[PDB]
């Protein structure tokens, strides 16, 4: 079985683990507690194909901002995550976009644009807007809930598909 | 590259170098280390350059070998505590001049050494806390010791964290699923809802059968944490004390087994018995498509067992189609189980290991490398035996993390909670007997095989394994 | 091409037991062990001016999965019955796991070796004279082995297949 290494990136608190938890365990975190570095690993069939996944779970706090190039080196595919009711949050994607881009030296990084909380009636990131973002990226665009699990495999697994592609 | 303290002043700027530490030839982009002194392990657990949670885990899992939890937490707080270099020649000349200093060398050195390393101080105490809480369980000063050093960090940089990791201590100190679908529907055959004094391996729906075991043997399996498995507590004398959720584990696989052995050796009819065997061989299909290898290997074990497998008469009125399905499942357990390693390893979880050869390499990897290695003259903790523990443990906890998509029924569930098939009797002598019923439906060759009354009054007819669906 | 002996280790866990099958497959001269791997199991020899290949089954650890002995006594055409000579239940256990191997095998002449192994520095509390009677009524070789220094080990196997060799 081939072992995919996938990283969770984005601002603090949209909801980056308690995306990778409802994947891994199947369960929704209610609780805020933030990220240092977590890791996790799930066996899946993927396509029809044995998959192991190496899940890094990110800090979006600011006060760790120094230290994403070392997560950055390793990974083979990165979920981009914002929130859709935190503008914010969607304008700080570019910036890990970025930088993703420049550690990896690579024009072509596997990579999943996620607006997750869609659960949430009260959206300020219009869908649209975000597709306009990940098609000037080349990438996909998939809306989450890691409450709902809406969305979740195929996040996932998109970008398993895209490190298989590449 | 940035200056470090002195090693005088703070332990952990020792220079690397064979005495205390080595490295496995093996990159992955980061080193592997083979062995090193406690307070390198404890520096590359925290290191400024990378992080790697995985490593994390291993140490947290099995330190115990070589460092006491009151020893780990002093030396994690002092890792924590690195002394700020003094103004450069240039801060010195403006700070003189009564201007700002610029503080270049400073400002680094808290953003690349000081905050990664405190912050991986306290990723290594949130991880000792959420993943490892027993040491805190055992002994609650340690525990009083972590809250205080969490409690009395300062600075604004850490805030976020020490606030987050007092409020994950207290939960954890007074301390759901969603799927995707809805489980299918339980499946009843003669004994109908609610009337559990009719429970019976024939009289129970095989597919129920099947399916709450599943969840059973699944519940056991993810009942086992790594602290019932490092230092092979499991066969030691305490085992009972330090093993307990494993040990109940092995002991319902170890029942059902002499479970379905009982129910085959005391059906002395010999169409009865094959109805009997017919069933067993039914509802370990239906573990099979479930992924519960323990209940595979529950089945397997009771068809190689003494008493069971001497019943030939038994075994060629099994159809073969029937054969081939316990024969497939037996050879999984071929060749120290090298069809059943690649099955688990391709199958789509969830699952339910087989966790004997879990244990048996942990207790091997244990056995057979040395805790030490000798370098130049200085003991070194051997720390590729502990990580070779740590991928087993590892491997353990991914197949915990899925649960089975079934309703629980609460009476089958207790109706197989409470199994007990031998009884007030000793194993000896339940298992004497069960060998001597075995002789008596089929004896040995030359005598004759005797005739035998039938015992069951209903229906010996499988509904079969294909489940049903209503609107 | 050349015969394979298919080897069952068994007694009490708790022991160290495996040290002596670990003791055999090991790297000899550097203390070293993945039981992960095959080749961990499985070891070319030449006893007798004979080579072979052993396959030894070693499920020390699983003691408690005790309904699976039949199973993985099954297998074997050999065996070693190990008690620890400070570990008196252990040594009592060994006439019951006899018994069981006579019945798996369906026979009263099964190959098998006694063996008595120091597994650490604690006191003596079996006497080799009393292994020795037992291993002589039950018309079977006894090999004491310690864990920590490969003294007997070789000698347990190589006796092992001289008796199946002379079954
Ligand atoms: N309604 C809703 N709440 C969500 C969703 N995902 C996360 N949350 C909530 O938002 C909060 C932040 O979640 P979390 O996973 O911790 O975010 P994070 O991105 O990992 N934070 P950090 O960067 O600091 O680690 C939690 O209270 C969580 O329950 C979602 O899809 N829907
Ligand atoms: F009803 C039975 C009674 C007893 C058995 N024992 C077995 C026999 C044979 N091969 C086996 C293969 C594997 C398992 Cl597990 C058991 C086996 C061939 C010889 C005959 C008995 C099997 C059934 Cl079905
Ligand atoms: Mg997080």
């Amino acid at each position: 079985m081939t072992e995919y290494k996938l990283v969770v990136v984005g601002a603090g608190g949209v909801g980056k683990s308690a995306l990778t938890i409802q994947l891994i365990q199947n369960h929704f975190v209610d609780e805020y507690d933030p990220t240092i570095e977590d890791s996790y690993r799930k066996q899946v069939v993927i396509d029809g194909e044995t998959c192991l996944l190496d899940i890094l779970d990110t800090a979006g706090q600011e006060e760790y901002s120094a230290m994403r190039d070392q997560y950055m080196r390793t990974g083979e595919g990165f979920l981009c995550v914002f929130a859709i009711n935190n503008t914010k949050s969607f304008e700080d994607i570019h910036q890990y976009r970025e930088q993703i881009k420049r550690v990896k030296d690579s024009d072509d990084v596997p990579m999943v644009l996620v607006g997750n909380k869609c659960d949430l009636a009260a959206r300020t990131v219009e869908s649209r807007q975000a597709q306009d973002l990940a098609r000037s990226y080349g990438i996909p665009y998939i809306e989450t809930s890691a409450k709902t699990r809406q969305g979740v495999e195929d996040a996932f697994y998109t970008l398993v598909r895209e490190i298989r592609q590449h | 590259q940035m200056r470090l303290p002195s090693a005088d002043v703070y332990r952990f700027a020792e220079p690397d170098s064979e005495e205390n530490i080595i490295f496995e030839e093996n990159m992955q982009g980061i080193p592997i280390i083979k062995a090193g002194t406690v307070i390198k392990l404890i520096e590359r657990l925290t290191y400024h350059m990378y992080a790697d949670p995985n490593f994390v885990r291993t140490f947290l899992t099995t330190y115990r070998s070589f460092c006491k939890p009151q020893e780990l937490l002093s030396l994690i707080i002092e890792r924590f505590e690195i002394p700020e270099p003094e103004p450069t020649e240039a801060d010195r000349i403006a700070i003189e001049n009564g201007d700002q200093p610029l503080s270049a060398e400073l400002k680094r050195f808290r953003k690349e050494y000081i905050q990664p390393v405190q912050l991986r101080v306290l990723n290594v105490c949130r991880h000792w806390v959420e993943h490892h809480f027993y040491d805190f369980e055992r002994d609650a000063y340690l525990l009083q010791r972590m809250e205080e050093f969490i409690g009395t960090v300062r600075g604004k940089a850490m805030k976020k964290w020490v606030e987050s990791i007092t409020k994950i201590i207290q939960r954890k100190k007074i301390a759901n699923i969603t799927f995707q679908s809805s489980p299918p529907t339980v499946e009843w055959h003669i004994s109908r809802p609610g009337h559990i004094e009719t429970f019976d391996l024939l009289t129970l729906h095989p597919i129920e059968i099947a399916r709450q075991l599943t969840l059973l043997e699944s519940d056991l399996y993810r009942a086992v944490q790594p602290s019932e498995l490092v230092g092979s507590v499991w066969t030691k004398e305490d085992k009972e004390i330090n093993s307990p959720n494993l040990l109940k584990m092995i002991r319902h696989t170890t029942n059902l087994t002499l479970w379905f052995e009982k129910c085959i050796v005391e059906t002395e009819n010999l169409e009865e018995r094959v109805a009997v065997v017919s069933r067993i061989i039914e509802i370990l299909q239906v573990f099979q498509e479930l992924n519960n290898f323990n209940g595979v290997l529950e089945v397997v074990s009771a068809m190689n067992s003494s008493p069971v497998y001497r019943l030939d008469h038994t075994f060629e009125q099994i159809p073969s189609r029937q054969k081939k399905i316990l024969e497939e499942a037996h050879e999984l357990s071929e060749d120290h189980y090298k069809k059943y390693l690649a099955k688990l390893r391709s199958i789509n979880p969830p699952c339910v290991p087989f966790f004997g050869i879990y244990l048996t390499n942990i207790l091997k990897t244990e056995e057979g490398n040395p805790e030490v290695l000798k370098r130049h003259g200085k003991e070194l903790i051997n720390f590729s035996k502990r990580r070779k523990v740590a991928e087993i443990t590892g491997e353990i906890q991914q197949y915990q993390n899925q649960p089975y998509c079934l309703r629980v029924e609460s009476d089958i569930k207790r109706f197989f909670e409470n199994l007990n098939p031998m009884g007030n009797s000793m194993e000896k002598e339940f298992t004497d007997y069960l060998f001597n019923k075995s002789l008596e439906i089929e004896p040995r060759n030359p005598k004759p095989l005797p005739r035998f009354p039938k015992k069951y009054s209903y229906p010996l007819k499988s509904p079969g394994v294909r489940p049903s669906n209503p609107r």
